[PDB]
């Protein structure tokens, strides 16, 4: 979850060791389309997206990609506009990688407001990856180009929560929306 | 018989607001009382007959 | 099948752990069975699992 | 760099499509 409005976070990575030895899930969201590929990406110590600013983006998050056996382009994925809190729930069970999304405007201080906001299903595709580690991809936008070397110019705000198997009692409104939830544990 | 769900009912075309990913609706007894038309985007309830 | 031998199929005879349902493991690296770190080459403690 | 917060009543999604 994050409340940014400058399109900083626009992708994530998923994998076991984040190298070419095992498979890795690369999900990147552009301004007009989304690219989701399963390949032996050689992730560096600090993966980030480069920009030559407006267009002509360079994928400097990986070093090599050979197998590349699964690709998926939806281009409806996750931006939900630019005018605040976009919550996402990632699940990997039985080989299928489920993704959820929801757009909720923020009208309070820099903190998680009260209430309930149910997330809507986004996409469900099988990747067959033993996902154990992940890292959030963010656009640097240092007003210039940058090489593939790590520890770039970070000088020029997201929440992370872990899920657990819990029992819930969902309450649906008269219109069919979820307005309350109870964590039995 | 929309998507293989056979039975007996009467369509009423209610004003239920279904979501794009939701197509079937069940009651307390898990009986499908509302379905989405495959061709048109209208909402049709399945109510039992007399 | 070929009369001279068709060698275009592998089945991954050896593996470290049991694979979960609906998953794919296409790692062609040398399976390290012993304690000494296998350097990617054929040895007495690590053989080709494919 | 890292902070610790708590989610009061957020994190629920639709389990099925019914």
């Amino acid at each position: 979850a994050s409340t940014e409005k400058s399109n900083i976070i626009r992708g994530w990575i998923f994998g076991t060791t984040l190298d070419s030895k095992t498979q890795s899930l690369l999900i990147v969201n552009n301004a007009t389309n989304v690219v989701i590929k399963v390949c032996e990406f050689q992730f560096c110590n600090d993966p980030f997206l480069d920009v030559y600013q407006w267009m002509e983006s360079e994928f400097r998050v990986y070093s090599s990609a050979n197998n590349c056996t699964f690709e998926y382009v939806s281009q409806p994925e996750g931006k939900e506009g630019n005018f605040n809190l976009r919550e996402f729930v990632f699940k990997n069970i039985d080989g299928y990688f489920k993704i959820y999304s929801k757009h909720t405007p923020i009208n309070l201080e820099r903190d998680l407001p009260q209430g309930f906001s149910a997330l809507e299903p986004l996409v469900d595709l099988p990747i067959g990856i033993n996902i154990t580690r992940f890292q959030t991809l963010l656009a640097l936008h240092r007003s210039y180009l940058t090489p593939v070397d790590s520890s770039s110019g970070w000088t020029a705000a997201y929440y992370v929560g872990y899920l657990q198997p819990r029992t819930f009692l969902l309450k649906y409104n008269e219109n069919g929306t979820i307005t309350d939830a109870v964590d039995c544990a | 018989n929309f998507n293989g769900l056979t039975g007996t009912g009467v369509l009423t075309e209610s004003n239920k607001k279904f979501l794009p990913f939701q197509q079937f609706g069940r009651d307390i007894a898990d009986t499908t009382d509302a379905v989405r038309d495959p061709q048109t985007l209208e909402i049709l309830d399945i109510t039992p007959c007399s | 099948s070929k009369p001279s031998g068709n060698y275009n199929y592998l089945y991954r005879l050896l593996r470290k752990s049991k694979l979960k349902p609906f998953e794919r493991d296409i790692s062609t690296e040398i399976y390290q069975a012993g304690n000494k770190p296998c350097n990617g080459v054929a040895g007495p403690n690590c053989y080709s699992p494919l | 760099t890292q902070s610790y917060t708590n989610s009061f009543t957020r994190g629920v999604y639709y389990p099925d499509k019914v």
